[PDB]
């Protein structure tokens, strides 16, 4: 639209501060929603070891988990060491 | 039912709006003395401010 | 060593005291600084440094816009400091005896055991996680973006209804 | 009156942090997350009069571990018995307690 | 011996009273244009450590530079006396000093020194930038010369 | 102990200072000397009247934007949290209503300086 | 000309220079040689304590090794 | 050894304050095409000595119209607070490490406003309420820009700390990252230090002296000292938060003169722009930031909200 | 914390105290008002940390931020008490009894 450019044109001109600021405003909002890497600091979030990891009884009926630190069974963090 | 304590009052105005004014705001004066920096050294200009 | 805390609470005492004794404007300003200030000490040393440190901020820019308002409207020709009336210092000394009395009696009558002279400096900080990471005050008010997301939008909420109030009030 | 839009609706606005046991932020307690908790399970499903009365146990105990009056009085008469004992001199300190200890880790 | 440490004590705060001398921003005239030409980058003032400041509260010397007139006189004199002690004064000009062009007029004070008490004269109209400095030199001089100390140890 | 000891050592220099500069030096005090200043004239007003400020609104825009900031601060402890979605949607959601009170304050001529 | 400024320009440079020079060599001096040994968290500040009860001299700076462990 | 470390923190910084006073005089007239001070010292250096003794030798001259108390507690209050803020700073170890630093700097520089405050209420005179009137205006509009501008910048850093910052800064300035919050935060520390172009609290223009108008020599010296300390602060806080100076383990030295001359590049930055440019009008000021600044800023750290976020570079907590 | 708590009830009191009784100065009732908004923000921060209620720890701010609206309110209201009389007196204010 001609007008439409013209505005922001003149706008750009005359307050080129709120039309930076809006503009980042519009980017901070879009940027999130289209960047690859934002599951990425809630996984890296999620595996920061704040916290004792507690110990759970060996029943024998679960495999999924380790019994040891040096097994490759658990959550390993291959994708953050070549992140 | 008036009585001794309360035979002064009046009745509300209709639409709750009385005249009170003072006119009392009292505008600070200020002298730009003959000693100011802006004042070109010869000066004496009384400023009626309000702030 | 042990005492501080208690020292700090009696100048918090102090200090809303004389606020309450309502001095001029400029001086209520004081001693609200002066009483936040340690308030601020006192949460600092009880634990966590956050909300300590924030309420400090938060006083420091009330009561500056506060002194704006007392130099603007709320002053007079001669605005009493304390000792305009004799009976305002009498009254102070009156209620710092008092407080030293009460508090003498309630270490006489130590059943309850709520003041305390000797137990005095063994109670102030009761169990904490010697080992440990992130367990400090301000984690929580980070939680409040997090896990008490009504208590941000209920805060946020009140800022924002409170700009337009205060503009539809002044709007004169 | 106190409308349930929050259970009828199934969310949760403010009811994880309605009391101490209730969902630290990282994994952390409430230094009585234990008598808190027994008090809750024992009041819950007799709510009202049989809650007081019949949890008054649990009660008691999750009152003790907050406001800390009985040690306080404990403590207290324990160091007042201790000062009495050294007025008359017949008490002297051990060494770990007044003094040079044996540091362990 | 008493006497040497209170002459170089009073040497040392004569001293710094000299090298740090702060006029009143505070003129009346054409010798008030030539005060600052002197504070102008040719005959520096500031290098020589004399920078004015507009309070009199910060100010040490008031330089009575131009015509001192009738209306004029109870603002000289209040701004005088609202100097601290160590306050000095530099009359400037055939005005300040003596009334010069303006000594038969109904309106003018016949020198500054029926108000104030004059500490240096400078003569001239004006007195070149280069005069006044002169007197400045010779009041740092003159406050060079007193023995405050001195005085009251012999009192 | 030891901010304590440094607080404490600051502010017995300044009271050092001020009491050298307070015994030190000679005193002459008269009533023309310590009148107030008021340009070499005596003042009119007692300087004690009111004032009547023009940025009123400002000042109470600006307490309310403190407490906007004092809600904003726990920022940097908030970005660890695990779930960060929710987190970043309640910081665009507080920074944005605080900006469109800024602006609705400045399309009302809030700002303004009203004499 | 210019250069003139260049001595108080070097008595300023000094004089920030001294105090967080003189500030890590005394936490060296303090600490025995090593630095000041902040914590931030509880968990420093319980190997701080734990140190300074291992060393015996009630210092937490004064390091214990393998020689303690026959 | 902890009050000889605080002795070679305090009295170093006094002699680099009087130094700017020197400093910035000889500046202020070589870019006025004249000299500074150059015959009290062999090349002025003695000049601000001269002028501290003249000063603490002239008397207070305790006015009539004057509230005593707060009269004499707000110079002693300005220079303690200028000192307890300098306190905390690392170069690039701190006197006092404290976890809340930067939180720590914003309460002392807001107190050192209400010593400007309370000596502009106290010394009974219009020009001195003019003054701090001004003031409360001036750090209104600031206070708010700087509180955004720490924010986001830390939110880049991870915690409220400073020795965070130097290992943030360990491979490359803040500078670059956020350069717009870097000016922004300059023109916010010239607003805080109350210094040309919007200095506005002692303006010798527009009042006579400002808040000062009524202090004669002492306490007047008190608040000069206070004012070089904060100037000389602040540069010392933008140099480490955003010109990052070099750090290495097994020497500091080497940053203790980076930041020595960056520091001095920035005081002298200070003294080049009162050189350069004419003041503002305080309502004028309050217009820029609440219209220019404050919207950009808010933008800006909606922006460094989430940029970690969909960078993945979320700080650590330590 | 017994006696702490003690003090700071009792300063909540004082500032009670003071808001109950007037002295001429709605701006001083206004400040014994976040007085007793101070008192109990530092009251309910000594009771989170002694009890380690992280969980809780967001409610001072949120009774500091609904605290300095209603003191946004009051000072709002006394500028407008200002513009009518000119001289901020709870006694000037009296005209609403008949
Ligand atoms: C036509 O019409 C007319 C006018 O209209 C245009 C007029 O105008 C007019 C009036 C005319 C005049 C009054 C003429 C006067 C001249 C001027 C107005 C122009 C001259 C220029 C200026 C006034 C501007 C000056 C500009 C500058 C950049 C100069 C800098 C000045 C400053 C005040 C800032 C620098 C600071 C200082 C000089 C002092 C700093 C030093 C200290 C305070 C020292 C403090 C330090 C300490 C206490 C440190 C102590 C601590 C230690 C540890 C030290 C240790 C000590 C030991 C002993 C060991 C008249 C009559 C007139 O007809
Ligand atoms: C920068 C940091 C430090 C700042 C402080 C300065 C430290 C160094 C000070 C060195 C000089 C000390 C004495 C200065 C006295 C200044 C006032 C003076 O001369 O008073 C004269 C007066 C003279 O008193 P008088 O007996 O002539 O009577 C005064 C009244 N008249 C003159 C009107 C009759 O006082 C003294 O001589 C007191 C000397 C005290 C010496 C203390 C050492
Ligand atoms: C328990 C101990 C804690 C303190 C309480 C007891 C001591 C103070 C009692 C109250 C005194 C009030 C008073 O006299 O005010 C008059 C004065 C005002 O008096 P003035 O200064 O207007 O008049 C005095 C004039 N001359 C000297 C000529 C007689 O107000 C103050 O002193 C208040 C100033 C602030 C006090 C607190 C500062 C704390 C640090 C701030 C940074
Ligand atoms: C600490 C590091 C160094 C910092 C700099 C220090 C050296 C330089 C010092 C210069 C002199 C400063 C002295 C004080 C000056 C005071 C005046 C002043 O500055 O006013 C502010 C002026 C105000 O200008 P103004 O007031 O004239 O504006 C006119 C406005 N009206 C008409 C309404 C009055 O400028 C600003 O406010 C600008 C602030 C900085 C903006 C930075 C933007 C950077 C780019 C952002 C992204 C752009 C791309 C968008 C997205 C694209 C995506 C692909
Ligand atoms: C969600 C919203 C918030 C997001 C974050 C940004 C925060 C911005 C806060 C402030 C916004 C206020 C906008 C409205 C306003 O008040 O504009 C006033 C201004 C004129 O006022 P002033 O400059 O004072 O002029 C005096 C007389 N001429 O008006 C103008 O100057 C007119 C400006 C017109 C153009 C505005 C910018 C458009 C940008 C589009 C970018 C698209 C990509
Ligand atoms: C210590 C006690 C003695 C103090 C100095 C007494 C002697 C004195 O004043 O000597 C004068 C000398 C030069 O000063 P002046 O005479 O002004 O030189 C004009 C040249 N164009 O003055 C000087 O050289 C300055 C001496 C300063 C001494 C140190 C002051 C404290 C730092
Ligand atoms: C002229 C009168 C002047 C009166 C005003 C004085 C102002 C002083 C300077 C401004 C102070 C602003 C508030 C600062 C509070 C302390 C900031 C802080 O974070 O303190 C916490 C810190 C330790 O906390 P953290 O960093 O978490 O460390 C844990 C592991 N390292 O450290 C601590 O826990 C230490 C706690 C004590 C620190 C402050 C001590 C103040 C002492 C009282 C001063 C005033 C006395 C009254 C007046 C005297 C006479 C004039
Ligand atoms: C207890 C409740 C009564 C307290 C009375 C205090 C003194 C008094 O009469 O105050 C009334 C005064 C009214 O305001 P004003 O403008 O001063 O009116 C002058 C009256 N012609 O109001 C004021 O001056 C405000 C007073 C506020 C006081 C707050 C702090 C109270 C501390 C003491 C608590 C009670 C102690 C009792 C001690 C008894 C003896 C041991
Ligand atoms: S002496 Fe001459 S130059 Fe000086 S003020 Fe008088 S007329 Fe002007």
């Amino acid at each position: 639209a001609g007008r439409i450019s013209a505005f922001l044109k003149n706008a750009w001109a005359k307050e080129p501060v709120l039309v930076v600021s809006f503009s980042v405003w519009g980017l901070a909002i879009i940027m999130p929603m289209i960047s690859p890497y934002t599951k990425y600091a809630s996984m890296i979030n999620k595996a920061t070891p704040y916290n004792y990891p507690v110990p759970v009884r060996d029943d024998g009926n679960m495999p999924d988990v380790p019994s040891h630190p040096q097994d490759p069974l658990g959550p390993s963090l291959d994708w953050l060491k070549n992140l | 039912y008036p009585s001794k304590e309360t035979a002064h009052w009046k009745p509300p105005p209709w639409n709750d709006v009385d005249i009170l004014k003072e006119k009392a705001v009292t505008n600070m004066t200020l002298n730009f003395g003959p000693q100011h920096p802006a004042a070109h050294g010869v000066l004496r200009l009384v400023l009626e401010l309000s702030g | 060593m042990n005492n501080y805390i208690f020292v700090l609470s009696s100048l918090f005492l102090v200090g809303c005291l004389g606020l309450a004794l309502k001095p001029s404007p400029i001086y209520g300003g004081l001693g609200l600084i002066v009483s936040g200030f340690v308030g601020c000490l006192m949460v600092l040393g009880f634990g966590g440094s956050f909300l300590g440190l924030m309420v400090f901020l938060i006083y420091l820019g009330g009561m500056l816009v506060v002194f704006g308002y007392t130099t603007a409207m709320a002053t007079e020709e001669y605005p009493e400091t304390w000792g305009s009336n004799w009976l305002i210092l009498g009254f102070l000394v009156l209620g710092v005896i008092m407080e030293v009395f009460l508090i003498c009696v309630l270490n006489y009558y130590d059943e309850v055991g709520v003041i305390n002279l000797d137990g005095l400096g063994d109670w102030l900080m009761y169990e904490v996680d010697d080992v440990g990471v992130m367990l400090e005050g301000g984690i929580g008010v980070a939680a409040m973006y997090s896990c008490a997301t009504w208590m941000m939008v209920v805060a946020g909420w009140s800022l924002f209804a409170g700009i337009f109030i205060i503009i539809e009030i002044t709007r004169d | 009156p106190f409308l349930d839009i929050q259970k009828k609706l199934g969310i949760s606005l403010d009811r994880h942090f309605m009391f101490l046991s209730a969902e630290q932020p990282y994994k952390n307690a409430a230094r009585c997350h234990a008598f808190e908790k027994e008090w809750i399970e024992c009041a819950h499903g007799i709510g009202g009069t049989r809650a007081k009365k019949e949890c008054k146990i649990e009660f008691d105990d999750f009152e003790e571990c907050l406001l800390r009056y009985k040690t306080m009085r404990r403590m207290h008469d324990i160091k007042k018995q201790r000062e009495k004992l050294m007025k008359e001199g017949k008490y002297t300190p051990p060494p770990h307690h007044s003094g040079r200890e044996e540091p362990r880790p | 011996r008493a006497e040497y440490v209170v002459t170089k004590l009073d040497d040392l705060i004569n001293w710094a009273r000299r090298s740090s001398l702060w006029p009143m921003t505070f003129g009346l005239a054409c010798c008030a244009v030539e005060m600052m030409h002197m504070a102008a980058p040719r005959y520096d003032m500031d290098r020589f450590g004399v920078v004015f400041r507009a309070s009199p509260r910060q100010a040490d010397v008031m330089i009575v530079a131009g015509t001192l007139t009738n209306k004029m006189a109870p603002a000289l004199r209040k701004v005088y006396d609202q100097m601290p002690e160590p306050r000095y004064v530099v009359s400037m000009g055939s005005c300040a000093n003596g009334g010069g062009y303006y000594h038969y007029s109904y309106s003018v004070v016949r020198g500054c020194d029926r108000i104030v008490p004059v500490d240096i004269y400078v003569p001239g109209c004006p007195p070149t930038a280069e005069a006044l400095l002169y007197g400045i030199l010779q009041l740092q001089r003159k406050i060079k010369r007193e023995q405050k100390l001195k005085i009251w140890y012999r009192r | 102990m030891n901010l304590y000891t440094v607080i404490f050592i600051n502010i017995l220099l300044s009271l050092t200072l001020i009491l050298v500069a307070f015994w030190l030096p000679q005193m002459n005090l008269y009533s023309e000397k310590a009148n107030p200043y008021e340009c070499g004239f005596d003042p009119t007003s007692s300087a004690r009247l009111p004032f009547s400020m023009k940025f009123f609104l400002v000042a109470i825009t600006f307490l309310l934007f403190d407490l906007e900031i004092a809600l904003l601060l726990p920022l940097p402890w908030a970005i660890q949290t695990i779930k960060t979605s929710t987190m970043m949607i309640m910081a665009f959601i507080l920074v944005t209503i605080l900006s469109l009170g800024l602006a609705y304050e400045w399309t009302q001529k809030g700002l303004e300086w009203t004499e | 000309m210019w250069f003139e400024i260049l001595p108080g320009l070097a008595i300023m440079g000094v004089c920030l220079v001294i105090p967080g020079v003189s500030t890590a060599y005394i936490h060296k001096f303090t600490n025995g040689g090593k630095e000041k040994r902040v914590a931030r968290v509880q968990y420093q500040w319980y190997l701080m304590e734990r140190d300074r009860r291992i060393s015996g001299v009630n210092r937490y700076y004064v390091s214990k090794g393998l020689e303690n462990i026959d | 050894m902890f009050f000889i470390n605080i002795l070679t923190l305090l009295v170093p910084i006094l002699i680099a304050m009087a130094f700017l006073t020197l400093v910035e005089r000889k500046i202020l007239g070589y870019m006025q095409l004249r000299k500074g001070p150059n015959i009290v010292g062999p090349y002025g250096i003695l000049q601000p000595f001269a002028d501290a003794m003249k000063l603490f030798m002239k008397e207070p001259m305790r006015p009539l119209t004057t509230s005593m108390s707060l009269f004499i507690i707000a110079p002693t209050l300005s220079l303690t607070l200028a000192l307890s803020l300098w306190v905390p700073l690392p170069m690039p170890h701190p006197l006092i490490n404290l976890n809340l630093g930067i939180l720590f700097i914003l309460a002392t520089s807001s107190l050192s406003v209400y010593s400007i405050l309370w000596s502009g209420w106290a010394s009974n005179s219009k020009y001195s309420l003019f003054g701090a009137l001004r003031a409360v205006a001036q750090t209104i509009s600031y206070e708010v820009t700087m509180a955004i501008i720490l924010l986001s910048v830390l939110l880049m850093n991870g915690s409220y700390s400073l020795q965070t910052l130097i290992t943030t800064q360990e491979h490359m300035w803040l500078l670059l990252p956020a350069w717009p919050m870097a000016m922004m935060w300059f023109i916010s520390t010239l607003a805080e230090t109350n210094r040309a172009p919007f200095d506005l609290t002692e303006g010798e223009s527009e009042l006579v002296s400002g808040f000062n108008v009524e202090y004669a020599a002492g306490p007047f010296a008190l608040f000069f000292m206070a004012e070089y300390t904060n100037i000389i602060l602040m540069n010392a806080l933008t140099t480490i938060i955003f010109l990052g100076p070099l750090y290495y383990i097994n020497l500091p030295e080497l940053y203790s003169t980076n930041f020595m001359m960056e520091a001095l590049l920035l005081s002298s930055t200070f003294l080049w722009i009162r050189a350069s440019y004419p003041r503002f009008r305080y309502d004028q000021l309050m217009h820029l930031l609440w219209k220019n600044f404050l919207p950009l800023t808010l933008a800006l750290c909606m922006w460094h909200i989430s940029l970690p976020i969909f960078t993945a570079g979320v700080p650590p907590y330590m | 914390m017994p006696s702490t708590f003690f003090n700071l009830t009792m300063a909540f009191s004082l500032s009670l105290l003071g808001t109950l009784m007037f002295r001429s100065h709605l701006m001083s009732t206004l400040l014994c008002l976040e007085g007793m908004v101070l008192s109990l923000f530092i009251m309910t921060s000594v009771t989170s940390l002694n009890s380690n209620s992280m969980s809780s720890m967001p409610i001072p701010i949120t009774i500091l931020v609904f605290a300095a609206c209603e003191a946004a309110v009051g000072l709002a209201l006394l500028v407008k008490v200002s513009n009518t009389y000119g001289t901020d007196y709870v006694q000037n204010l009296n005209l609403l009894q008949c």
